[PDB]
């Protein structure tokens, strides 16, 4: 479905502090009120290889890290170095290496569905690490992955960008109140990681950790929006936190505000 | 003024600026160190023709502990220098460690005779990678002789340079110079493969405050006075910019704290003088400057007056009131009066008068005077034609 | 400092151009002296500092809202305080400065010289002018201030606009009430609205924006590899570093010249406005003007000055006719074959009888030989 | 000193500098001429209203009540001798409307 | 448009010069507005035809 965002996709364009300033920036941003694709995080496995057109806005309402990690590259077949963000409870395993990719790389666990237990039929998430050039492992932290159905409080908004051989990951954890499609709200994304990989990313792919007779499809989804070079007017409050933004080419009123 | 006689008035002169007292450089501590210790302390290197290759990247290629150490015997950089190694950045460095007969060290030289050179490891004419070569006689010498380092490199099939003599009897402690085994490690680095990620260690200096200094924070160079700031940066933010897009706050990399940056005090210098034949005495005004900073750059003073327009030197502060003679600013004027000296005062707007106003009282003149006054008005200025060509 | 902040090489390169800095500094100094002269000419028009008497028995007229208030630390009137509060700066203090002028402009060799006359002295001038007016009419502008009752002064003004003084002396209470109500309305309007001081606010905003643009121009490459002189010097060697620094020098010199030219034109505009303000002060506050629409709409009676940040405010008091009748009128009158013309007035008739009345206020009177003069005969 | 092909760079630098100097001079002269034209218009108005007649405008034709003005030529300007009437000795009484 | 009429490369090069174009546009707009202001001041003096 062609869902429409409202004001999401705003991230701090740099590491400069500004107080009560209406700064204007010309940078890769997600246009306001643009269609973003909505997928089913599930016989029916939604896990295609989507293009990486100079940036991606990845959002999801999953819990307990249903979507483990991502794949970035141009070939994604170990012939050229590919960047891997496979991540689970412990921590990320950021690994830019020519890792062999199976055509069906998902854990595939039917856990706590019919007889309340965690089982593992296959472990084909990793095929082989034929060669590598650089790897990095972060500290074994522990996010709030505990089972709490309740109402979703994890909108894992992410922005992936790669410019000048630098791969920048912006992200922010925004708790939400409505389990329906993306609720309206404003929240800027802080810088999370910067990597001097200098690799070359034309396609990307997500990684999932989840026979077909009477299968109860899981409840989860992820949105994939695309960045574009645009001019924005960012409002910094007295504390240096971006409180509001204006898209300088959305409509004539926004253009006047920017001017 | 390009004149030997200066008319009465106040004249601009050379600007005054507080020169920085010292230079302060701050950088994050050097934690990511390359595994040079492991590379040069390995128990045993690989074969000459099967030299091991270890990729070193994302670290600081510090050489203080390497060069200052006396353990090494021979070390020459044919493309770089240790002095400029510290302030040079590289993309990736590969360490190639192998043990060779002391004689083969000569063959290691680039473009040198001997087919063993290109059979094991050829050095091209443009190899800037540094080479470490240090004696390891005891380590690589066996009681009966280490025959593993065989030197039969005369294979019938020819091996081209960078395609990808059995004169040794035994490595023994009694072997003479040129025959003892030598540990050779090669620091071979490449460029134009990824953003630079290896760089030499960067020194840091102590932190100073409330002094005009030349600060260098993470490559941000500026001059100013660093002060403790009550601002609150976000964890990821480093700098602080004002509305005019100028740096005004900075976060110290070593200690996470916010320091305000204030430009070093500066301002024009004006000389208040009466006419040259009235007197040769003068006073100096430092426009928009504290009177406590002036002697930094008449230093003694003995007559200082902190006015809203700046510190005034050489003028006595009198606290009567007269008509303005030489304007200074903020209602302060200077004049030459009785011995004679320059006096600074708050100018009087005029004699105070209280009209005897009433109900039913009127004032009527009795005897006029005829007054003639002169008014001058420019009407034109000299014509001027300029031949552009 | 602005072009080559802390760079010996850049300073040496600028020495090639040479005297441009001297020219720009001369222009700016001339502008500053012109500003001081403008303020002096506008306000310093009293040879003595007159002060109102302790007893404010001005024939029933109220001037409390415009006279100084000794209680406040700044001896400004109520309306002066209102104007000062209404006008607000944009960047920072020029002012209430107690230290360095406190602007980012300081970072790049930009300074603001304080005005020669402080707001206290400007308020003193305004108070002197107003007291002289309300206590001596227009005489203080021509010579020694001669006191006169305010009712008599207003009668003189009424005679000036062509209305007989008996009108004032018989409607004094009504006129005083109307003046007080108008002053109160002025105060309320100034307190409520915010666009009244658009001219002064625009002047301040223009100055602030010009300085902000001048400072922002330091971040442009102008074709150089970088906008940071230290970065250029560190990253390049003498020759190409000099080339890039020359590019930056040219760009910043052009920016400075543009700013100075804009300032010169703006100073010309402000000088024209200040000359107009000085003329208005002299011709309205210090006297009564017959020029139409000069000292406000209607027949001018008197004006009161009130200082405002970087400008002046005139409270023009004017007389406006209110309720008109028609009457039938004739140019002259025939009595005994002789034509009688009004001395000062016009002949009118309510429908049955003829009277002669002044031309600005219906005061019918019997046509007598005193009100008219004879000239010629009837048939002409 | 230099050959045609390389002297052009130096000639271009000199031309740019001197052209900028000329432009600055002409702009300054234009502004100064505007100021002088304003002053000349004021002088013409003063002549017409003070010499050719008696002015009721206050402080226009000198301080005090204007009587008459006399013009005098001066280098690149004019000088007005404003003759004015100034009451001097005030003897003051009790008044009634 | 005047300097770099329909040329992306020239426009990008011109962007390096700062706010010169903005200043010129502001000056011309101010002149244009004050023309109408002058006409209004000279003529529209009576608000009753
Ligand atoms: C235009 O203006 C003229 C004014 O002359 C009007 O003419 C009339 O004039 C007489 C006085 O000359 C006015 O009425 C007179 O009143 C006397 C007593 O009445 C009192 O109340 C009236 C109210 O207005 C007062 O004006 C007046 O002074 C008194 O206080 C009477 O005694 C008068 O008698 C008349 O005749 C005798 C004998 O001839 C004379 O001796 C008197 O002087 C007087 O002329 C007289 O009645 C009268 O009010 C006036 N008329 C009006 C409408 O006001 C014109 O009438 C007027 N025309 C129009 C269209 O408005
Ligand atoms: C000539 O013009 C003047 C000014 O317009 C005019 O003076 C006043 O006109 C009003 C209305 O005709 C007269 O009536 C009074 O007005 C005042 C307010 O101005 C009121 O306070 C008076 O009190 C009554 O009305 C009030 C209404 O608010 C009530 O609150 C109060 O309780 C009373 O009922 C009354 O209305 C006013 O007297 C004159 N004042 C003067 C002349 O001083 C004048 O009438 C016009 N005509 C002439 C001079 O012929
Ligand atoms: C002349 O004009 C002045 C301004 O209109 C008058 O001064 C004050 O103006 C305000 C607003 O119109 C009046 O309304 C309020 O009054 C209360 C309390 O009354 C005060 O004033 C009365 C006299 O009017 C006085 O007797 C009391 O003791 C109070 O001092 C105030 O709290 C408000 O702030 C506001 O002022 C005032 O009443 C009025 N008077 C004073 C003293 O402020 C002034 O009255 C007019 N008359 C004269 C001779 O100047
Ligand atoms: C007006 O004449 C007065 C003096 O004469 C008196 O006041 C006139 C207004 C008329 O009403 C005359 O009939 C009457 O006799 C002069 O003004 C007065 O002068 C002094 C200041 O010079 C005022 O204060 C006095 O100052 C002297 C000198 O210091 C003291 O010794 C006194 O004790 C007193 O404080 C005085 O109040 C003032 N008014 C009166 C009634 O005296 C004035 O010079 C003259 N001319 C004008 C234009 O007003
Ligand atoms: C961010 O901006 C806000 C305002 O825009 C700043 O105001 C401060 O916000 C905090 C919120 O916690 C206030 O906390 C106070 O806590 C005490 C108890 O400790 C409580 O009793 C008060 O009622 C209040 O909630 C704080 O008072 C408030 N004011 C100030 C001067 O701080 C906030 O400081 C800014 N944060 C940063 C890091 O700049
Ligand atoms: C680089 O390492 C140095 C270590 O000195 C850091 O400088 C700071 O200096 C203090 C010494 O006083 C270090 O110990 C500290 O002592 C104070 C006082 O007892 C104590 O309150 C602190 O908790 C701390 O133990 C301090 O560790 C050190 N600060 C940091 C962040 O390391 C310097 O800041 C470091 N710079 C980096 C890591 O970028
Ligand atoms: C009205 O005011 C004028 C002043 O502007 C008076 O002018 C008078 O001019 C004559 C001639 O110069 C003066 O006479 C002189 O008197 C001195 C006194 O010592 C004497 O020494 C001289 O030889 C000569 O005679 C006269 O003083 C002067 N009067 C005044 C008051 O200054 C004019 O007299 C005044 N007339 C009236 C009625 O006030
Ligand atoms: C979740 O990720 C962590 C690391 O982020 C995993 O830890 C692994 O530890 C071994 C060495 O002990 C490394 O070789 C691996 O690269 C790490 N990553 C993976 C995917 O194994 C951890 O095993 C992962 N899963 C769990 C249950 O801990
Ligand atoms: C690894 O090699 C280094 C030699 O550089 C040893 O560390 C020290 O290096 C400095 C050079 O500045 C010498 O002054 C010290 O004597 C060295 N320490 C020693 C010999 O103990 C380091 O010890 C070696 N590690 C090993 C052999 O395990
Ligand atoms: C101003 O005019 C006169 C002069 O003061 C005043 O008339 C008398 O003045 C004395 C003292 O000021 C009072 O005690 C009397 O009451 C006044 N006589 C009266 C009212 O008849 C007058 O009060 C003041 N105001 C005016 C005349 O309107
Ligand atoms: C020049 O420096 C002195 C420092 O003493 C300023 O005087 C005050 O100093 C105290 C601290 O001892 C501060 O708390 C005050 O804020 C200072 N007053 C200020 C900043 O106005 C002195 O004022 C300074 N003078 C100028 C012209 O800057
Ligand atoms: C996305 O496309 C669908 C169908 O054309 C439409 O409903 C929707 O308006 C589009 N989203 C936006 C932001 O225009
Ligand atoms: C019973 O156990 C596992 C969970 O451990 C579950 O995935 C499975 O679906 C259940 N059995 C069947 C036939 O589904
Ligand atoms: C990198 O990957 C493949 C793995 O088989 C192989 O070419 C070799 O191990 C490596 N080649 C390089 C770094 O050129
Ligand atoms: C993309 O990958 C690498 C650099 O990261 C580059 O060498 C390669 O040529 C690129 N391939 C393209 C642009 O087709
Ligand atoms: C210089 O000489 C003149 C003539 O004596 C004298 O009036 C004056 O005191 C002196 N002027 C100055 C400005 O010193
Ligand atoms: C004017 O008043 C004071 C009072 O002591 C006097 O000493 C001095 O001359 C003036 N004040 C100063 C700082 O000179």
């Amino acid at each position: 479905a062609y869902t429409n965002s409202f004001t999401r996709g705003v991230y701090y364009p740099d590491k400069v502090f500004r107080s009560s300033v209406l700064h204007s920036t010309q940078d890769l941003f997600l246009p306001f009120f643009s269609n973003v694709t909505w997928f089913h995080a599930i016989k029916r496995f939604d896990n295609p290889v989507l293009p990486f057109n100079d940036g991606v806005y990845f959002a999801s309402t999953e819990k307990s890290n249903i979507i483990r990690g991502w794949i970035f590259g141009t070939t994604l077949d170990s012939k050229t170095q590919s960047l891997l963000i496979v991540n689970n409870a412990t921590n990320v395993v950021i690994k830019v290496c020519e890792f062999q990719f199976c055509n069906d790389p998902f854990l595939g666990v039917y856990y706590h569905k019919n007889n309340k237990s965690w089982m593992e039929s296959e472990f084909r998430v990793y095929s082989s690490a034929n060669n590598c050039t650089f790897e990095y492992v972060s500290q074994p932290f522990l996010m709030d992955l505990e089972g709490k159905q309740g109402n979703f409080k994890n909108l894992r908004e992410f922005v992936f960008k790669n410019i000048d051989g630098y791969f920048k990951i912006y992200s922010k954890h925004t708790p939400i109140n409505l389990v329906r499609d993306l609720p309206q709200g404003f929240s800027a994304l802080e810088p999370l990681v910067d990597l001097p990989i200098g690799i070359n990313i034309t396609r990307f792919q997500t990684l999932l950790a989840l026979s077909s007779s009477g299968w109860t499809a899981g409840a989860a989804a992820y949105y994939v929006g695309y960045l574009q070079p645009r001019t924005f007017l960012l409002k910094y409050n007295e504390n240096g936190t971006i409180t509001d933004a204006v898209d300088c080419a959305l409509d004539p009123l926004s253009e006047t505000k920017c001017t | 003024l390009k004149s030997f006689t200066v008319e009465k008035g106040i004249y601009q002169t050379s600007n005054f600026r507080v020169q920085p007292t010292e230079s302060i450089v701050r950088f994050p501590n050097i934690t990511n160190l390359c595994p040079f210790g492991e590379v040069f302390n390995a128990t045993r290197f690989a074969s000459v023709y099967a030299w091991n290759r270890k990729r070193i990247s994302n670290c600081v290629a510090d050489y203080s502990v390497l060069y200052n150490s006396a353990s090494f015997s021979t070390f020459k950089c044919y493309g770089v220098s240790p002095t400029k190694l510290n302030d040079l950045c590289f993309t990736n460095v590969y360490a190639d460690s192998f043990v060779i007969r002391g004689d083969e060290v000569r063959q290691i030289a680039p473009g040198q005779t001997g087919k063993i050179a290109d059979y094991n490891y050829k050095l091209p004419d443009d190899f800037t990678g540094c080479v470490i070569a240090w004696n390891s006689n005891n380590l690589d010498s066996k009681v009966g002789g280490n025959y593993n380092y065989l030197y039969r490199l005369f294979r019938k099939s020819n091996l081209k340079p960078f395609e990808r003599p059995l004169q040794s009897y035994g490595f023994q402690p009694t072997n003479g110079v040129g025959y003892q085994p030598y540990r050779v490690v090669v620091l071979s680095f490449e460029l134009l493969h990824a953003p630079a990620t290896v760089c030499g260690p960067k020194k840091s200096t102590n932190l100073v405050k409330n002094k005009c200094v030349n600060f260098n924070f993470n490559g941000l160079t500026g001059t100013g006075v660093l002060t403790e700031s009550n601002k609150k940066f976000l964890p990821f933010q480093q700098f602080g910019r004002d509305i005019a897009d100028t740096t005004d706050a900075v976060r110290d990399p070593q200690t996470l704290e916010i320091l305000d940056i204030t430009p070093c005090s500066f301002g024009g210098v004006s000389v208040i003088t009466p006419g040259t034949n009235t007197s040769n005495q003068v006073a100096v005004l430092y426009q928009g400057v504290n009177c406590t900073e002036v002697p930094v750059a008449y230093s003694t003073g003995s007559n200082v007056f902190q006015t809203r327009a700046g510190c005034l030197i050489g003028a006595e502060h009198v606290n009567n009131s007269y008509e303005c003679d030489i304007p200074i600013g903020a209602g302060i004027c200077a004049s030459y009066q009785t011995s004679q000296s320059i006096i600074a005062y708050t100018m009087s707007l005029g004699a105070e008068n209280s009209v005897a106003y009433s109900n039913n009282s009127i004032a009527i003149p009795t005897n006029f005077t005829i007054s003639v006054t002169t008014e001058i008005l420019p009407v034109s200025m000299t014509k001027t034609s300029v031949d552009c060509t | 400092m602005y072009i080559c902040g802390d760079s010996t090489e850049c300073s040496n390169l600028l020495l090639q151009y040479g005297s441009f800095c001297t020219q720009l500094n001369r222009a700016l100094t001339g502008i500053a002296v012109e500003q001081d002269k403008n303020t002096q000419e506008v306000f310093a028009q009293v040879k003595q500092i007159y002060k109102t008497p302790p007893i404010k028995d001005f024939g029933g007229f109220n001037f409390s809202q415009i006279l100084p208030d000794p209680s406040k630390p700044s001896k400004r009137s109520f309306i002066e305080d209102l104007l000062f509060n209404k006008v607000t700066l944009a960047d920072a203090g020029f002012d209430i400065a107690a230290r360095d002028l406190i602007c980012a402009q300081k970072f790049n060799g930009l300074t603001v010289l304080p005005p020669l006359l402080t707001d206290e002295m400007i308020a003193q001038y305004t108070s002197a002018l107003l007291a002289g007016t309300i206590t001596s009419g227009w005489t203080f502008g021509a010579g020694a201030a001669l006191q006169i009752p305010f009712a008599m002064q207003m009668a003189y003004r009424f005679n000036g606009i062509g209305v007989t003084q008996n009108v004032l002396y018989e409607n004094q209470k009504l006129i005083a009430n109307q003046f007080n109500s108008a002053i109160g309305k002025i105060q309320d309007s100034l307190s409520s609205t915010a666009s009244a001081l658009g001219k002064l606010q625009d002047v301040v905003n223009q100055n602030a924006q010009a300085l902000n643009t001048l400072v922002k121009q330091l971040s442009s490459n102008f074709g150089a590899i970088s906008s940071v002189l230290n970065d250029i010097l560190s990253r390049l060697d003498p020759p190409e570093a000099e080339v890039q620094i020359d590019r930056l020098i040219t760009g910043r010199l052009q920016s400075l010249q543009t700013y100075v030219t804009q300032q010169l034109i703006r100073a010309a505009e402000i000088r024209a406005s200040a000359n107009l303000a000085a003329t208005k002060m002299s011709e309205c506050v210090l006297g009564q003007s017959k020029r139409v629409d000069f000292c406000g709409k209607g027949y001018h009676l008197m004006s009161f000055p009130q200082s405002a940040p970087h400008g002046v405010v005139f409270l023009h008091v004017t007389y406006v006719p209110a309720q008109e009748k028609n009457f039938t009128t004739a140019p002259a009158i025939c009595h005994d074959g002789k034509a009688h013309f009004p001395r000062e007035g016009v002949f009118v008739s309510n429908g049955t009888h003829w009277f002669v009345t002044q031309r600005n206020f219906y005061e019918p009177q019997i046509i007598t030989t005193d009100n008219t003069f004879v000239s010629g005969n009837c048939d002409v």
